[PDB]
RNA sequence: UGCGCAGAUACCGGGAGGAACGCCGAUGGCGAAGGCAGCCACCUGGUCCACCCGUGACGCUGAGGCGCGAAAGCGUGGGGAGCAAACCGGAUUAGAUACCCGGGUAGUCCACGCCCUAAACGAUGCGCGCUAGGUCUCUGGGUCUCCUGGGGGCCGAAGCUAACGCGU
């Protein structure tokens, strides 16, 4: 499976308002993908988390979702 | 004075009479706290990821301001007063950290 | 906090000569200013104990330098005390 | 006396019992069954066979109201959680979609000593 | 035992209230120790890197003193959703003053003041100098297969150790 940073452009990890890119880092649920699946560095994951959590308060990214499977 | 970004989400049911009022209200409050505005981005109607105040959408505003630091919380408190105002998040501006550069 | 505008204003006030950033006089003054910024920060915030440690160490570093100035040149030591209003 | 003909079926699966509720599209229930609704009384309620029958008991009751289309909602881990679903698919009720909505806290409430 | 026909459980909507922060989360980071996880702003401490600029031994440790110090517990006033000493029950059992089940007060939370303990553990006091490396990792600088700092791990030279083991 590909990693998120691998198939992506040059993007601002600190921009909490770009949902199209930030959506790519959330799972089928509202959770944040671990570093194994994001391919991001340690520092890059720390930055992504807070900016994702920021967008969650503006209503741009979901807190949690519903799994349609099983 | 430092440079902050003011995010504002309001009730997306307002006609022009109410929208202009709520906006010029924000203008008057920024003047009273001495916030010099640099640029502004009005996105408007947007699909929220979860219902906020039972409403599925929101009307968005973004300001880039330079204002005194000690007045930030008193400005945030002043914005959250209005009813149509729903979210107020004031963030210190930062350098645009790139990734996959 | 303490901006570089205020910082240079203290250094240039206490510098033994132009370009002097490290004199015992310059250090004691710069310490003194952080003392008051913290001690006014600890007037309120009486429950902030972690920062209160930095102030203890600051006060120690100041007394050690003042104890050094007292030994070498006791005239400049009085000048530095009387200009900062300490002890 | 309703004729909804479509709606939602909620599966609540715990380790001590499994119970099914069947609602109209806006969520108001129609008929329901459980491991106790069928004959079972004790720990037999937590068995998957009980979940199978409870699903079918609720399915047949929904037939009386004309239910054909069913959206499945699942809440909880437990035996027969799946066996309740596989009983719904073959009950004759077409399963529109299956979703797992089990409420998970963000660490807000201290659990009982059992769960720590 | 208990709860349920005074309509519970399950399901949808609305409201209130308190406590804790899922994913990120790490074998990770920070602090002197205790300890510190939603997000935002303000106040603020420590620390690390480069430049080689300034001071010119100004250093180390530290009996006393002083300040800090998980939990539990104490005083006053608040607060009280969930958990839950004591206790009330249900079972189990030879007995059950317990493990298991239903309840439930203090307390757990807040403020202000006490209390000064701990397996407060690295069971390893602090500072500096010296003595092979290999590898994983957090964070700086660099002419950026790599070199160079400052932390966090694992193997292991010499050596030490009663042995386990320790080993820039
Ligand atoms: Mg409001
Ligand atoms: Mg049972
Ligand atoms: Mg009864
Ligand atoms: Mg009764
Ligand atoms: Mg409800
Ligand atoms: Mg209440
Ligand atoms: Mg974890
Ligand atoms: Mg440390
Ligand atoms: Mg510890
Ligand atoms: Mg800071
Ligand atoms: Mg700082
Ligand atoms: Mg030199
Ligand atoms: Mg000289
Ligand atoms: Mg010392
Ligand atoms: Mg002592
Ligand atoms: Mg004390
Ligand atoms: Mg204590
Ligand atoms: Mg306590
Ligand atoms: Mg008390
Ligand atoms: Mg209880
Ligand atoms: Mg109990
Ligand atoms: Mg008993
Ligand atoms: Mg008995
Ligand atoms: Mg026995
Ligand atoms: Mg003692
Ligand atoms: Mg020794
Ligand atoms: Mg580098
Ligand atoms: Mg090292
Ligand atoms: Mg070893
Ligand atoms: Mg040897």
């Amino acid at each position: 499976k590909a990693k998120v940073k691998a198939t992506l452009g040059e993007f601002d990890l600190r921009d909490y308002r770009n949902v199209e890119v930030l959506k790519r880092f959330l799972s089928e649920t509202g959770k944040i993908l671990p570093r194994r699946r994001t391919g991001l560095s340690a520092k890059e994951q720390r930055i992504l988390a807070k900016t994702i959590k920021r967008a969650r308060i503006l209503g741009l990214l979901p807190f949690t979702e519903k799994l349609v499977r099983k | 004075m430092r440079r902050y970004e003011v995010n504002i989400v309001l009730n997306p049911n307002l006609d022009q009479s109410q929208l202009a009022l709520e906006k010029e209200i924000i203008q008057r409050a920024l003047e009273n706290y001495g916030a010099r505005v640099e640029k502004v981005e009005e996105l408007g109607l947007r699909r929220l990821a979860y219902p906020i105040a039972k409403d599925p959408q929101g009307y968005f505003l973004w300001y880039q301001v330079e204002m005194p630091e000690d007045r930030v919380n008193d400005l945030a408190r002043e914005l959250r007063i209005r009813d149509n105002v729903r979210r107020v998040m004031v963030v210190k501006s930062q350098e645009p950290f790139l990734a996959n550069a | 906090p303490i901006t570089k505008e205020e910082k240079q204003k203290v250094i240039q006030e206490f510098a033994r000569f132009p370009g002097d950033t490290g004199s015992t006089e310059v250090q004691v003054a710069l310490l003194t200013l952080r003392i008051n910024r913290l001690s006014e920060h600890l007037k309120v915030h009486k429950k902030d104990h972690h920062s209160h440690r930095g102030l203890l160490m600051m006060v120690g570093q100041r007394r050690r330098l003042l104890r050094y100035l007292q030994r070498e040149d006791p005239e400049r030591y009085r000048a530095l005390i009387e200009k900062l209003g300490i002890r | 006396k309703r004729q909804v003909a479509s709606g939602r079926a909620y599966i609540h699966a715990s380790y001590n019992n499994t119970i099914v509720t069947i609602t109209d599209p806006d969520g108001n229930p129609i008929t329901w069954s459980s491991g106790g609704v069928i004959g079972y009384k004790g720990s037999r309620k937590g068995t998957p066979y009980a979940a199978q029958l409870a699903a079918l008991d609720a399915a047949k009751k929904a037939m009386a109201y004309g239910m054909q289309s069913v959206d499945v909602i699942v809440r909880g881990t437990g035996a027969g959680r799946e066996q309740a679903i596989r009983a719904l698919q073959a009950s004759g009720l077409q399963v529109k979609s299956i979703v797992d909505d089990t409420p998970v806290p963000h660490n807000g409430c201290r659990p009982k000593k059992k769960f720590r």
